């Protein structure tokens, strides 16, 4: 959530055209949703993760 | 929750109240408390705010034999810093006696700042360990607020004096202060006197005047650890979760710090950190190793690049550490202010458990154990000897310390697993 | 790799004052080490940075019965000059006692300094020949760095006392001191008092204050020395690279000076040539030959007109020398810094190795063998006797420098390829 948003931000502030800041706003959203876990390819991934906080709670009873 | 500071002794409140300056010069605030016309911090927690902008801290000055704290008064921040609360020996056991005798309205003045503030989080105190005056009476108040707040923690910003070894019961006062300190205060950073000149050799011509101008390298370094609290951002929004990161094992809770631009009065994330980890920009003074590491930087640092220092930092293994700790060395990002000079933009700190300072106890332990052996200076005075008629607090200290000791080295070997 | 400076004795501390005072005044630093607002440099190597670019030198400055120090430390430049690295007899011995007891905290001194620097090439001391205090613990010293630091070079600035032969001792311990930089110093850039004295009558009048103008032209040459290094160019952009060239043989590393415009206070290149290959010029009092010569050219030099100036003084021959050695001379050039007057605006200077100075070493030698028969000045004090009973490092001493004397002869003869 920071190289993307600097991505987007050059992208954003040197563009001269709404119908490219819609595109970079696109883009930056698809790109976090790639980097954290939340893909319907990760779905695996994200189980595990989920399992992994799971003990986190048991340790905290 | 906000935040409130217990400076007490000659030289804590020397830095207190250099740090509350530093704090209000880097703050929108002015020296009357009021907002800065010229002036997005996160001033809840340091900072009480009253109706007409007078942004007074929540310090808590205590003064015994006051000769230093009539010239804090007679100051242009006198108005800056006005709860309205000071209450009026060289000897450990002097200072806690004294203590003892006021130590129900010195508590009432907890009690106030703790009622007023909306919540409560920490007790921050600018500790002076063998501070004449300041221990003892540090010591005997670290003891009440953990009964008093039981849910409640507190941090010291321990001055540990090394001198070159004048005080010549120190070693019996440092000793007495680390027992107290060991299994009463829930985190401590470690400072050095001679570190602080060591740490000035290179940066600033203060060769003599030392001691007078480690004051700002002092408060310097209180502002960067607490920057991440006083400046929003994304991770360590709270005191107690930056400090679970710092300390693992609740026995070993001092921690070492080092400033990258020892000389702050462009450079990248990579060089900040390789500097970092050098001994020179360190202040402290059979195998050693760090038990976690931390950091910190203030800038205009590029993000894809952090990540790169971060491997890179991994790939040059700078830092040497196997402890029975997982906790890896980790990259984190604070803002720089605005209104102060930028000078060299990007700025890093670290805090981190390491080993060695094991060894800057054990010295004040073996100047303690020699003068012990020689009864030279047990200063016999009716104070001492009637408020300890056994000296078995001094054993009591010394097995306690040993036991640290013995856990630093623990740590060390590879079966921390098992009793330290 | 940054360069560190281990200016010791009264009198190398003069010559490390002047000379980093001169690099102030000619790089972009005041007194107090800000940079100038009125400032293309390669500062990295000489003085440490920061990003306000305040340049400290990483100068170490030993001092040995304070004198002279006192009044370094009452300069203008003292907040230029803090690496707070300052810790506190006429004779080699007794300089070399008190250097062995406090060798520890000076060397400490030394690894702090190299720990701070990104990474260290190279030890340059302002060495003195026979400077009481100075000799015997630079001596020591040296013999400490090549152990400590096997992969990194020494260069010496030896200022090697001739005053017309006050000081009895000279050729004992200058004998000893040559026996240490014989076979413990990488470099060695010799200076002469008699020499440089004698430029002193023909520039100036000057005869009576002769240590301190003197002073200035050691600096001249110690700066000029370094120029190419300071300044970026296209080759000897390192200092072992420079080395090179100018010591062919390890025995063989003593360097003479000379430069262009004695009295700098347009010339073409072969005008500043041939003027530089007289012996006027030359800053050092059967057949004989250089071994290898190069120069340096700071200013407005026309660059085509370099080769053919080279081609123009081959064929005046003005230098003759048929060594062992194949090196050819070569024009090298640099930068003329601005800021300062570019008064006879193109100004060079030579590094050269020339078995001229053996005569030199050997008339020490000579004062000493007469003394050694005389027996007259043995010193054999309680420091002296009891440090060297047997005397017989004197003799080891006497048959390693007559060694060198034979190397030198034998570098003349034809057949240096065989044992020297």
């Amino acid at each position: 959530l920071e190289c993307s948003w600097d991505e987007l931000w050059n992208k954003v502030q040197q563009a001269q055209d709404l119908d490219h800041i819609i595109a970079a706003h696109e883009v930056f959203l698809d790109t976090i949703i790639s980097r954290c876990l939340l893909d319907s390819d990760s779905r695996a991934l994200l189980n595990q993760l989920r399992a992994v906080f799971d003990q986190i709670i048991e340790l905290q009873n | 929750r906000e935040i409130i500071t217990l400076q007490l002794g000659q030289c804590g409140n020397q830095i207190g109240f250099e740090f509350w300056k530093q704090l209000c010069a880097e703050h929108g605030i002015s020296p009357e408390g009021i907002v800065e016309e010229f002036a997005t911090d996160r001033k809840d927690v340091f900072f009480y705010q009253a109706d007409d902008e007078h942004y007074i801290p929540r310090a808590v000055l205590l003064d015994l034999e006051p000769r230093v704290i009539h010239s804090i008064l007679n100051s242009p921040y006198a108005k800056l810093y006005n709860p309205e609360n000071i209450y009026l020996g060289n000897n450990w056991a002097s200072g806690f006696s004294q203590g003892e005798k006021i130590h129900e309205d010195i508590f009432d003045i907890i009690d106030r700042e703790a009622d007023g503030s909306d919540s409560l989080e920490g007790f921050v105190l600018c500790h002076s360990i063998a501070g004449g005056t300041g221990s003892g009476l540090g010591s005997y108040l670290l003891e009440r607020l953990n009964d008093r707040y039981p849910k409640k923690l507190v941090q010291t910003y321990s001055v540990f004096p090394n001198q070159d070894e004048d005080v010549v019961v120190q070693p019996y006062n440092s000793l007495l202060t680390l027992k107290r300190l060991t299994q009463n205060a829930d985190c401590v950073v470690v400072l050095d006197n001679t570190a602080l000149n060591r740490i000035a050799t290179d940066r600033l011509h203060i060769q003599n005047p030392s001691f007078s101008q480690i004051n700002q390298l002092v408060s310097t370094i209180m502002s960067a650890s607490t920057t991440t609290l006083r400046y929003p951002g994304y991770m360590n929004n709270d005191l107690i979760g930056l400090i679970a990161s710092l300390i693992p094992t609740p026995r070993l809770h001092f921690l070492m710090t080092g400033y990258t631009p020892l000389t702050t009065d462009k450079t990248t994330v990579l060089d900040v950190m390789r500097r970092l980890l050098q001994p020179k920009n360190v202040m402290v003074s059979t195998n050693h190793c760090y038990i976690a590491i931390l950091n910190i930087i203030q800038g205009e640092v590029d993000p894809t690049q952090v990540h790169k220092s971060l491997q890179r930092i991994r790939e040059r293994k700078l830092a040497n550490f196997i402890p029975w700790g997982p906790a890896s060395i980790q990259v984190a990002l604070s803002r720089k202010s605005p209104y102060l000079p930028s000078a060299h933009r990007v700025s890093g700190l670290m805090m981190a458990n390491h080993t060695s300072i094991s060894s800057l106890f054990e010295r004040t332990c073996r100047q303690y154990d020699k003068l012990r052996k020689r009864e030279a200076f047990l200063e016999q005075f009716r104070k001492e000897d009637m408020f300890k008629d056994n000296f078995d607090e001094m054993d009591t200290s010394r097995e306690i310390v040993q036991q640290l000791i013995d856990e630093y080295h623990a740590a060390t070997r590879p079966d921390y697993i098992s009793w330290g």
